[PDB]
RNA sequence: UAUCUGGUUGAUCCUGCCAGUAGUCAUAUGCUUGUCUCAAAGAUUAAGCCAUGCAUGUCUAAGUAUAAGCAAUUUAUACAGUGAAACUGCGAAUGGCUCAUUAAAUCAGUUAUCGUUUAUUUGAUAGUUCCUUUACUACAUGGUAUAACUGUGGUAAUUCUAGAGCUAAUACAUGCUUAAAAUCUCGACCCUUUGGAAGAGAUGUAUUUAUUAGAUAAAAAAUCAAUGUCUUCGGACUCUUUGAUGAUUCAUAAUAACUUUUCGAAUCGCAUGGCCUUGUGCUGGCGAUGGUUCAUUCAAAUUUCUGCCCUAUCAACUUUCGAUGGUAGGAUAGUGGCCUACCAUGGUUUCAACGGGUAACGGGGAAUAAGGGUUCGAUUCCGGAGAGGGAGCCUGAGAAACGGCUACC
RNA sequence: GGUCGGAUUUCCAACGGGGCCUUUCCUUCUGGCUAACCUUGAGCUUGGCGAACCAGGACUUUUACUUUGAAAAAAUUAGAGUGUUCAAAGCAGGCGUAUUGCUCGAAUAUAUUAGCAUGGAAUAAUAGAAUAGGACG
RNA sequence: ACCCACUCGGCACCUUACGAGAAAUCAAAGUCUUUGGGUUCUGGGGGGAGUAUGGUCGCAAGGCUGAAACUUAAAGGAAUUG
RNA sequence: AGAAUUUGGACAAACUUGGUCAUUUAGAGGAACUAAAAGUCGUAACAAGGUUUCCGUAGGUGAACCUGCGGAAGGAUCAUU
RNA sequence: UCUAAGGGUCGGGUACGAUCAACUU
RNA sequence: CUCUUAAGGUAGCCAAAUGCCUCGUCAUCUAAUUAGUGACGCGCAUGAAUGGAUUAACGAGAUUCCCACUGUCCCUAUCUA
């Protein structure tokens, strides 16, 4: 994570329409907007309690996961906030009556809630398209 | 002409994809409106299913916020002082979202005087009951306070010139002012 | 392509409206109404295909400019006006009145009502959603918009419509136990007093159903229609009520008159 | 665009073209029963393999299987109905094994012949 | 109908192929052809080229008629009967044809739009618009041009048109007529402490920006900042309004403004009825057309997962100038390197990337089969693409439209 | 065969299901039905422990496989019924005192894989407490 | 160091055919139409031909990879009698 | 209100010149393969084929082929306690 | 006429500031 | 087959800076070529450290063709010291 040094793009980065009003003063001096993505994923200590902006969050951002909620194993965490899993399956060819293996490389969005190393287990949900190639965000991850 | 749509250039895995489909109107784009400041000239743009769009060049003025106060205010643009994406839309003074702009801030001084009442910068008794209850609220900032002095205010275009014709922003105020303060300073 | 379709071409129409594939190129494609193309009867097929009441395609024409058909009270001159289930046909000639609902075979069956039966219809309530000025509205499976409904309306509801006005007189609450009809899926046309339904968060409800007779099946939530409470519906159903008999069942019966 | 019209052949050629048995035997049949064709004899061949080949798929079923108890009386019904099949045999087991000329003994010319009529077959 | 036979030897048993054998909604061709039903049919080569003639036009009771059209209504001096032409409104984006392109592309099944457009249909839905809003004003209703038409004409020719003179709208362009009540701001004066006022302005919808609410597992006390509806100023205190989703900055409401400003009926047919201080006084029905917003239906666009033939005598490919991702912006109906500026060096590949080939549109399916498979699918249905090859674009809800236009070849 | 070749019961059996005990938690709180209720009132009465039905809960080892179910348009394929005179076909048709009319049908099945729900839990993998931050508390 | 008995591992050998094979023969070349312990590689009639061409390795000789046009009804294995 | 015209941009047909790939196709001459014909020369192999045959490699010779080194039995020896 | 990148020397109890100066892209 | 030698020119290469006949023959290059290149080889009189045959790079070396370029030329004119 390392919280990504938050102000360090040439724009200054903020949750839209979170207001901190400075005539007032009270507790959290900068409003911090979170939500659950549903489906039984919980907002992790670091979503509620961070920094970070990422507007692709699902917890923090202005996506929402629906659709597919899928399960892949981390090959590749070189992207910014962007990670690429390994999905490995079966594919019946049905005039041997048996398997082969065969993979699928699903390039995700990772938040700065989350930390994600190389050979970690993570579920990923569906979100609109963020990239040219990234349709699904980060929810949960199951290993470290 | 201009086309958003994905079957030119390459996938993921840098293969080319053959030619398909010739060009659709349903992904089509067009150019852009390039807002200047002054001698205000909006055209009407007739996008998909009637649903007209306004094309803006050469604004003049502009509704801005005051979001601590709760007020908005017709004024005047001076020109554009900073740019997150491009230096030459500064240099050119060219209006699109999130630039900073100055403002001519009179609507927003002469407000002041009449709610607050105190002063900026620097009869009948109907008058100061509303100046006495509102007060202890005429301490808005240092850095606010100081600009209406030279006459102009930092802010913000939160709008799409190009899409809707409208040059609207908002005052920059506390973490935001500090933050592009220190751009505009540096040198 | 480039704009919507006009024509429906034979072997493409729903199976349900049972038109000979030949005799004919094209089917009557339904206008755009209340109720979806693939589930709509529209008088066309109603006044020929299912009463014999016409001959052509030119007689349908004859009978309706004249104003004796009629859907849920108002004439309805469109030759293919798309009528759906619960949908009431009235005709000032015959002294007949209709009621739209589905055969056990999963088929519009022709079913003749009373006068007071045509004087109301039921509708399963697709969303409560609030209108402009803070005005909730319920939107029925026949696209009727009724403002101000009862607060504890909700949704997968049905309530009952006057037909004479769209006010809404009585609804029937979806809870277990309840009498229910089955409008599409390959139970289509059956009656099963809902038991349970399970949850299934993110999407694509089910629920549990089992007959009169005791057979048990499921089917997705879209696909049930609460028709009153278990025992006295509050619609007259059709001959048969919904049993599907199997094949083995249906030919002795068949056999048990000849 | 209009719903193709569906058509179906009705015979089946002999896989060997030439065998003293089977020409011999056609041929005795189509004699004894006044039949133009050999084609006349491959009908009756054809429609009674697709009869064998339903009766075979339901033997090797369950017994009182929903499908087989539907399909193998209704199977027997048609058979019995047209009297290629006898009523004491109706276990679905002797539809396999019935004849070829079962079913030549029920069509027109030798019925109307059996019951007087034409004092031989071919009148 | 789970079947084989002839051919290497002087003779034998094998391996092995050649030949035979049966079928083909697989073609072609030859000889021959009496009857009824049914029926493919310029796909393969040449998505090669086309004379000619058709294939898209359209009206009611209910948009505009002085036809100097037809006839008599005779209820009619304004019209009111039928009706050419033309203006207007719709449609022409459906259908039909073909298979050239196209190998994760199309497509099939399965998902999403909490990421958008939607003419038409169906169901709901504008009392708030005399703008210095007390003569500015027509609201028993306000202007202009023009077609059709008369006549002068030009070219060999085209569904070519010019000048002159008329006249209409549901054409174009303007435009008011209806209650209140409540609330928020300004604010005269008494003059005061507990402060209330006359009066004025604002308050539909649509657009844009900013802000606020949109809550909700459970029970009791401390004094303050000051009473907060009414006081027996001890405080009894409750009513405190709050929907849906798995999920939202959602639906929805409120505040401050903004708009060069959308919409809020100057439209048509039929029936003619009630009330009086009988005036062309006031009311009053069934429809048609149109119109803002939402829902609905007919759709569209993008989109999730899995799945495609032959090739390594294709092993590395993509990133000059877009490749993979981030931030911001512009564009779009919307999401998105869709494009731009800055930044990082990323992404795919022996589980076959990339390149080449296809005499490859993809499925539903077709032929032959004991079981397992093999081959085919231009073509009656679904989806896609194209109108000789390219590109560009006007109209419109919808077209990169070709029985639409523009340029090049 | 207690009816005249059709089914009921108390039956000697077989085969497939469910619950309980044998060391065998094979997750649950706010609360409703309190439910199956030690509830008993004189032989049908006032009061037992929540999923047998529910709104929200911390948590929640992951698959492969197999059963059942929803989806897999129509046509075509298999297939039921039926006078196209038979047949390929088609979805028709049939019965009356035919003067008034009545009425059965237009089924069913298959449809890889992928996705979805579901019971099983053998088979084949995966993980847990070892220089204990291990569980109950 | 020899002799006798047993044993584990190795090079083989003799007999037989339960079995296999077209046969020659085989204790594996068996437990294969009663067809499935795991896995790698190679072949699909005889010639043209291991030839052309393109690659890649070698100083060279050459190695590895490796066609097509064309042509043919038989080439081939083991045994039998001359 | 507004025609002809005009500035800049994007989309961008098309032409020319090159480059690259692919598919066809001419070519003096050179060198193979196949088939036919009773062609000329020899006899390399099948018997110990009259020098056993064959493999790899190298050289040589009209031609089959010969010779050296190492190897095999598909040998003409399953055999010398 | 502008824009951007490429430095030296001083400065913390036991990330930032000041000042100065290069032609290279 | 015969005469003959010390041995009878092997591998290579060739109208080559080495071929007389000769402007050899065939192909290409051109409108036309005693030029050039590619083949052929009874080669007056090629040929193996008289070194043979090749050969990347290099050359004020000999030669041929092509593009660009031009007063070399058609066909000359003009200007300056
Ligand atoms: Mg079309
Ligand atoms: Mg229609
Ligand atoms: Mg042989
Ligand atoms: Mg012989
Ligand atoms: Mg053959
Ligand atoms: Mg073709
Ligand atoms: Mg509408
Ligand atoms: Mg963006
Ligand atoms: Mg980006
Ligand atoms: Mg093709
Ligand atoms: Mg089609
Ligand atoms: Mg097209
Ligand atoms: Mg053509
Ligand atoms: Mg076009
Ligand atoms: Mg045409
Ligand atoms: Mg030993
Ligand atoms: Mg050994
Ligand atoms: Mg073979
Ligand atoms: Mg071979
Ligand atoms: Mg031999
Ligand atoms: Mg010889
Ligand atoms: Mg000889
Ligand atoms: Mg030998
Ligand atoms: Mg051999």
């Amino acid at each position: 994570s390392t919280e990504l040094t938050v102000q360090s793009e040439r724009a200054f980065q903020k949750q839209p329409h979170i207001f901190n009003n400075p005539k007032v003063k009270t507790s959290k001096r900068t409003k911090r907007w979170y939500k659950n993505a549903g489906l039984g994923f919980k907002t992790p200590k670091t979503a509620i309690e961070g920094s970070y902006i990422d507007k692709k969050c699902p917890f923090t951002g202005l996506v929402s996961i629906r659709g597919k909620i899928l399960t892949g194993t981390v090959v590749s965490t070189k992207m910014h906030r962007t990670i690429v899993i390994r999905r490995a399956y079966l594919h019946y060819i049905p005039k041997y009556n048996r398997y082969e293996k065969r993979h699928k490389n699903v390039p995700v969005h990772v938040s700065p809630a989350f930390r994600v190393q190389v050979g970690d287990i993570v579920t990923v949900g569906q979100c609109r398209p963020i990239s040219k190639t990234v349709r699904f965000n980060v929810v949960k991850v199951s290993a470290a | 002409g201009i086309s958003r749509d994905s079957r030119h250039k390459r996938s993921a895995t840098g293969a080319k994809r053959a030619q398909f489909r010739k060009k659709r109107k349903f992904e089509l784009g067009r150019q852009p409106a390039n807002t200047k400041i002054g001698a205000k000239r909006i055209h009407s743009v007739r996008t998909r299913g009637g649903n007209k769009k306004y094309r803006a060049l050469r604004i003049e003025t502009g509704n801005f916020s005051w979001a601590s106060e709760g007020i908005s205010k017709k004024t005047r643009i001076a020109g554009v002082v900073y740019h997150p994406s491009n230096n030459e839309l500064v240099r050119t003074n060219t209006l699109t979202k999130a630039a900073i702009v100055q403002i001519d801030a009179t609507p927003f001084r002469q407000w002041f005087e009449a709610h607050y009442g105190q002063t900026l910068g620097k009869k009948s008794k109907n008058a100061e009951r509303k100046w006495a209850a509102r007060a202890a609220s005429a301490k808005i900032e240092s850095s606010v306070e100081s600009q209406f002095s030279a006459g102009r205010l930092y802010a913000c275009i939160s709008s799409r010139p190009g899409q809707s014709g409208r040059c609207d922003g908002y005052i920059l105020e506390g973490e935001e002012l500090a933050f592009y303060l220190r751009r505009l300073t540096a040198k | 392509a480039r704009g919507p379709k006009k024509h429906l071409k034979r072997l493409a129409a729903p199976h349900h409206w049972l038109l000979d594939k030949l005799s004919g190129c094209y089917a009557p494609r339904p206008s755009a109404g209340p109720h979806k193309l693939r589930e709509s009867l529209p008088l066309i097929v109603f006044l020929r295909n299912r009463l014999k009441y016409a001959l052509n395609g030119r007689e349908v024409k004859a009978i309706l400019m004249q104003r004796h058909v009629k859907v849920d009270g108002k004439v309805r001159t469109d030759t293919t006006y798309p009528a759906g289930f619960m949908d009431v046909i009235t005709l000032d000639a015959t002294n007949e009145n209709f009621r739209l609902v589905y055969d056990v075979k999963g088929r519009f069956a022709v079913h003749r009502i009373t006068d007071e039966e045509a004087s109301y219809k039921l509708g399963k309530v697709k969303k409560v959603q609030l209108g402009k000025k803070g005005v909730p509205y319920v939107v029925t499976h026949d696209g009727r918009t009724i403002r101000y409904p009862d607060p504890n309306i909700k949704v997968n509801d049905t309530v009952k419509i006057d037909l004479a006005s769209g006010k809404i007189t009585d609804f029937i609450k979806f809870d277990a136990g309840k009498l229910v009809y089955v409008t599409g899926g390959r139970n289509l046309g059956r009656i099963g007093t809902i038991v349970h339904k399970e949850r299934h968060d993110g999407g694509f409800d089910l629920v549990h159903i089992k007959d009169s007779l005791d057979n048990t099946f499921v089917t997705r939530l879209n696909n049930v229609f609460v028709i009153g409470e278990q025992g006295k519906p509050y619609i007259s159903l059709p001959k048969g009520k919904g049993i599907k008999l199997s094949i083995a069942e249906e030919r002795d019966r068949r056999r048990a008159q000849q | 665009p209009r719903a193709p019209r569906t058509y179906s052949k009705t015979y089946s050629t002999p896989k060997r073209p030439y065998e003293s048995s089977r020409l011999d035997a056609e041929l005795k049949l189509a004699g004894e029963f006044g039949l133009k064709n050999k084609k006349e004899i491959y009908r009756i061949s054809f429609q009674l393999s697709k009869i064998r080949r339903a009766a075979r798929d339901l033997l090797t079923r369950d017994e009182k299987d929903p499908k087989r108890l539907f399909e193998g009386n209704a199977l027997i019904r048609r058979l019995v109905r047209v009297g290629v099949l006898s009523e004491d045999k109706k276990k679905l087991d002797y539809v396999l094994a019935l004849k070829v000329e079962d079913f030549l003994e029920r069509r027109l010319q030798t019925q109307v012949y059996k019951l007087g009529l034409a004092k031989s077959v071919h009148h």
